[PDB]
């Protein structure tokens, strides 16, 4: 949400019932982020943008890694946490948990009637995300310079008390 | 260190039997030499806190020892794993061995699977 | 030394400076540059005059399912709007923080003709040629979707 | 809602260890307990008092003991004087396989420990994953940053009470030079 | 100046599939300080502003020959220079020259408080061998210098507190020296 | 001078039997000779005093002559690397001579190799 993120891209859902097969979305997270991935998803229902409050439909979007089982993958379903009600703007901020998963992920949107059970559901789409020089290139270094600046601070620790 | 071989078996109406996966231990690995079996069903994995029951191998020695009962330490909450601490006075002898699992609660027990493997004397 | 489908090609309307795309399934391309000099005689001497070029591009390429461009291509011919395109040789990045983007010749013209062909069971081929309308620059140009 | 993190790894605290505060973990990898040595995998473990003001800290920070590794247990017996404080002690375990992956599995968790040994050895406990180069600083940097800042709150309170008399500083130079006037 | 400061890349700071690239930049093995990367960082498609006050920017670096028995890595901090315009530097160390060939790199920064992360291109980079050469750096070398500096400084802080806290007792004696200087000073003129 | 033999000696569970080793040392060979040795179990080397490993040679002659627990230094600085010098002993005795590697901890034995080398004038 920050002017910090990466948030450069608008992918239009449209609720068109004539045909939505996919979308290969080109974007990407480096699986190192972590702290900002944000998808800004627009709304339309032909060519127009939709108008969707609080009071009206509610939001949420499913979030389900490639390779998912009750042993191994990933699988969500959130909100979408919305911008603007009058353009159809949704800013949905990634969670910390899935750039750890790298690979890709396949999503989908969810519209919830705001008092019945009637609901919509949006195009799908796959916005990859790759590997990272930071996320690897060691498993021991880590430990070695945790271990380390615990030892300094408890170290450290015992002067400061001291000195205070 | 220590020799182990993580195998893992699933019970089947047709019957199984392995052929002597490929550990060939040392009448002198003493203490150090193991096994570690997985049990696996039709969901894929077994539990025998859930429903108590207790494993039980039973392995023939070459013509002139049998041994029942057997130690083989239960896992933790890995659910399904058993690492068989092998001892001493088993692997004593060398040549052609063969044991063979079953699981009992009480009144309901199956025999699992029966592999092999060998054993080499090296003085 | 250069395989020929290296050469990538792009083109769009001079207006709508958000569209990009590009040209696909080339079988032959061709530029020509043709310089009008003809001497007219002198007594004393004679005198090469320095006339106009006409420079042109002419390529052929398929017509498949998921694409239309080569219909607009076929409009632009007609409705006579302009365009703009893009010649660029790929594997030549820039020098110095151009690096992504590679060599390529810009030049905004119209497109002078289109004619697309049909034979009994086999896939139809349209032609087009364009006119450049006048220098054509030079630098570096970045594709779109990596490729 | 659920998660899968494909590592297939983790790091479980024994709740039969409730006597002497003998902490005994096990590791499990793909639904299997891990054959470890001195030298292919590393350890650690660090503990922390409740929140005790500066004064009496049980900040301890310790590598394991491999009781079995054949079995995937690892005992970490607690020293006597920490377990003097009956506070409960929140504790972070630390596993990494070196198995050319950069998994480093932290388990977060707490208990009730008593005067005597542990007690109440109770707590939601938590696990993460270190999988990328800045939470490394951010695995300790809560303490970490925490005495950073107490260090800078006692430097700004020293530079207050040396301002106190640069202050004077500049009002004797400053009446000096309108004296000389 | 000498120096190879000529160089110049983008990052673009952006979540388009921005894929890694052969920056063509190839500095030498006898080569020691004087090989910088000149990074200047886009949002969308203009500079993105940065400071070292609210984000902390860092880059791992990493030799494309990395083993457990023979290879190089590292992650150090950057050198920001006219931030407002989203340009900085990075001086190549001189452990990690000593091993050659090809090179990926990474900038990733971090936004204090939240600890909130973004990366950048995961780019690529080359290093070439010279005749100045004999001596072997086989031996790997990964060292966290983010972390190395920041226990270091921590150090150094508690040690000029400690030097502070003894100039303490020192500030009554300037005052009473600055106050008969001033005397001094009034009583000359 | 001297003349090594590097071998490495792998603990794989699938049985570990090395044969005929090129190395080939001479009778006279009385003490130039010598055997260099790596331990790797899965993971690389491994390091002996690291957590109380003692190393043991059995070697069995072609014929009659049978040693037991011989001579070895352990350069530790390095690695588990073992360097058997043979002493003016074994080598005295012509023929192919087969070697049990021996390695126990405490209560804790295991055998994990058994190569062999011939000798000659």
């Amino acid at each position: 949400v920050d002017n910090f993120s990466k948030d450069d891209n608008l992918i239009e859902l449209q609720t068109t019932s004539q045909y939505n097969p996919v979308i290969d979305t080109n974007i990407s997270f480096y699986e190192s982020d972590r702290g900002t991935g944000v998808l800004n998803f627009a709304v339309t229902k032909n060519n127009r943008p939709l108008s969707i409050s609080s009071e009206h439909v509610k939001t949420f979007i499913v979030l389900k890694t490639d390779d998912y089982n009750v042993d191994r993958g990933a699988y969500i379903s959130d909100e979408l946490t919305i911008v603007d009600a009058i353009n159809g703007r949704l800013q949905y901020v990634i969670p910390n948990e899935f750039l750890k998963h790298s690979g890709k992920v396949h999503a989908q949107a969810f519209f919830t009637q705001n008092g019945s059970d009637n609901v919509v559901v949006e195009r799908q789409f796959s916005f990859n995300i790759e590997n990272d020089l930071v996320s690897g290139f060691d498993g021991i270094t880590k430990l070695v310079y945790i271990k380390s600046i615990q030892d300094t601070i408890e170290a450290v620790g015992k002067d400061f008390n001291q000195l205070k | 260190m220590y020799k182990i071989k993580d195998v893992e078996t699933r019970i089947k109406n047709d019957g199984v039997d392995l052929g002597d996966i490929g550990c060939r231990f040392y009448t002198e690995d003493e203490n150090t030499a193991s096994i570690r079996i997985g049990i696996n069903d039709k969901q894929g994995r077994i539990d025998l806190k859930a429903h108590g029951l207790t494993p039980r191998l039973h392995l023939f020695m070459e013509d002139g020892s049998i041994f029942k009962n057997e130690p083989l330490i239960i896992d933790d909450v890995v659910k399904g794993f058993i690492t068989y601490k092998i001892p001493k006075k088993v692997i004593k002898h060398a040549g052609y061995v063969r044991c063979k699992l079953f699981l009992e609660k009480e009144e309901e027990k199956i025999h699992v699977a029966n592999f092999s493997f060998n054993i080499v004397d090296s003085g | 030394m250069k395989n020929s489908n290296d050469r990538i090609i792009l083109f769009r309307k001079a207006g709508e400076k958000v569209d990009a795309t590009k040209m696909l399934f080339l079988t032959e391309y061709g530029l020509s540059h043709e310089a009008d000099t003809d001497t007219e005689d002198t007594m004393d001497g004679s005198y090469n005059t320095g006339g106009s070029v006409e420079s042109t591009m002419s390529g052929t390429a398929k017509m498949f399912y998921g694409d239309d461009f080569a219909d607009e291509i076929e409009d632009a011919v007609v409705d006579r709007v302009l365009y703009e395109a893009w010649e660029v040789e790929s594997r030549i990045p820039g020098k110095n923080g151009d690096s992504a983007k590679f060599k390529a010749k810009y030049f905004q013209g119209f497109h002078n003709k289109f004619e697309l062909k049909a034979e009994a069971n086999g896939i139809d081929e349209y032609e087009y040629e364009y006119g450049v309308n006048g220098r054509f620059q030079r630098g570096f140009a970045t594709l779109p979707e990596a490729v | 809602s659920q998660y899968n993190p494909v590592i297939d790894t983790n790091i479980s605290f024994y709740e039969s260890d409730r006597g002497t505060g003998v902490l005994n973990f096990a590791v499990t990898k793909n639904n299997r307990p891990l054959s470890i040595s001195s030298e292919h995998v590393k350890t650690f473990i660090v503990l922390k008092t409740d929140d005790y003001n500066v004064d009496r800290g049980a900040y301890i920070s310790d590598e394991l003991t491999i009781v079995d590794a054949i079995n995937g247990r690892l005992q970490y017996v607690i020293p006597n004087e920490f377990l003097k404080h009956s506070g409960k002690v929140h504790a972070q375990a630390f596993f990494t396989q070196n198995g050319s992956d950069n998994v480093v599995v932290e388990r977060q968790f707490s208990f009730n420990i008593e005067n005597d040994l542990v007690s109440g050895f109770d707590g939601i406990t938590k696990l993460v994953y270190i999988k990328s180069i800045q939470d490394t600083i951010e695995a300790v940097g809560k303490d970490f940053n925490q005495l950073k800042q107490n260090m800078a709150d006692t430097q700004t309170l020293i530079a207050k009470v040396n301002d106190s008399a640069t202050k004077g500083i500049q009002q004797i130079e400053i009446k000096q030079n309108e004296a000389i006037q």
